[PDB]
């Protein structure tokens, strides 16, 4: 799980 | 050889207008400047530092023509891979370039006492003046940061030749780029494939280094 990365990419 | 076609100049565009939102925040410079000088606060500084780049690695390669399109595990895979890579070109594009000569002695300064080892940080500023010396353009910068993170042969990528139609046109515009604006030196080419090549070399010394107060859990599990 790439959590952060996974958020970041999928964010605004 | 003599112009870039309205596609390549689109393109380019693109990139150039991603690579130039990116600003090193006011809290950040504030640090470097008032904090005690020792090799906590130092290491601490450096990790804020790596941590600042990581989201704007993230935001810049989001906006990169293409990468929307690649399947989610590999755009994943692309940032996993190219983070280490991105972020030693982005840091000597500041240390070249947008830092003053003052302040960034203070972070050389801060970099040099944060219990880091001479085997890090003489191939580090070496790479650092290495690129000072070929006086790359901004164009230079957000191309070769597009084509590092572009990469189609980085580990854990199921669809590889979407990757690679995505980095030939990158690689294309930049060697038109130095066909028009270097035409007396045509090595000027072959002097920044060699900045990829110097630049693969610290994906090892990043990853032995993270093998040794120094702990930072969040970094730790996004490289490795
Ligand atoms: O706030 C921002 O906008 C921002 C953007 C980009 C960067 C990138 N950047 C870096 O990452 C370092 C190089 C690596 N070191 S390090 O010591 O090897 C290390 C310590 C912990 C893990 S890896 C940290 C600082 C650096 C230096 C200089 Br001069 C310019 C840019 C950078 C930072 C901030």
């Amino acid at each position: 799980e790439n959590a952060l990365l996974r958020y970041l990419l999928d964010k605004d | 050889h003599m112009e870039l076609t309205p596609d390549q100049q689109t393109l380019l565009h693109f990139i150039m207008d991603s690579y130039n939102k990116q600003r090193m925040p006011q809290e950040i410079t504030n640090k470097i400047l008032k904090e005690a000088f020792s090799a906590e606060e130092n290491f601490l500084i450096l990790t804020e530092m790596a941590t600042n780049h990581v989201q704007v690695l993230v935001e810049f390669t989001k906006k990169l023509p293409g990468f929307q399109t690649l399947d989610h595990e590999d755009q994943i895979a692309l940032l996993k891979g190219s983070a280490v890579e991105a972020m030693f070109l982005r840091s000597a594009e500041i240390f070249n370039k947008k830092l003053p000569s003052g302040h960034s002695d203070l972070l050389e300064a801060r970099i040099r006492n944060s219990g880091i080892s001479d085997e890090y940080i003489t191939p580090m500023f070496s790479f650092y003046k290495s690129i000072g010396e070929l006086k790359m353009t901004q164009e230079e910068y957000a191309l070769l940061t597009a084509i590092v993170i572009l990469s189609p042969d980085r580990q854990y990528i199921k669809d590889r030749e979407a990757v690679e139609k995505l980095q030939e046109p990158l690689l294309d515009v930049l060697q038109k780029l130095c066909k028009i604006h270097q035409p007396e030196n045509p090595q000027h080419f072959a002097c920044l494939l060699g900045r990829l090549t110097e630049l693969r070399t610290f994906n090892h010394h990043h990853a032995e280094m993270l093998m040794s107060h120094k702990f930072t859990p969040l970094l730790c599990e996004i490289w490795d």
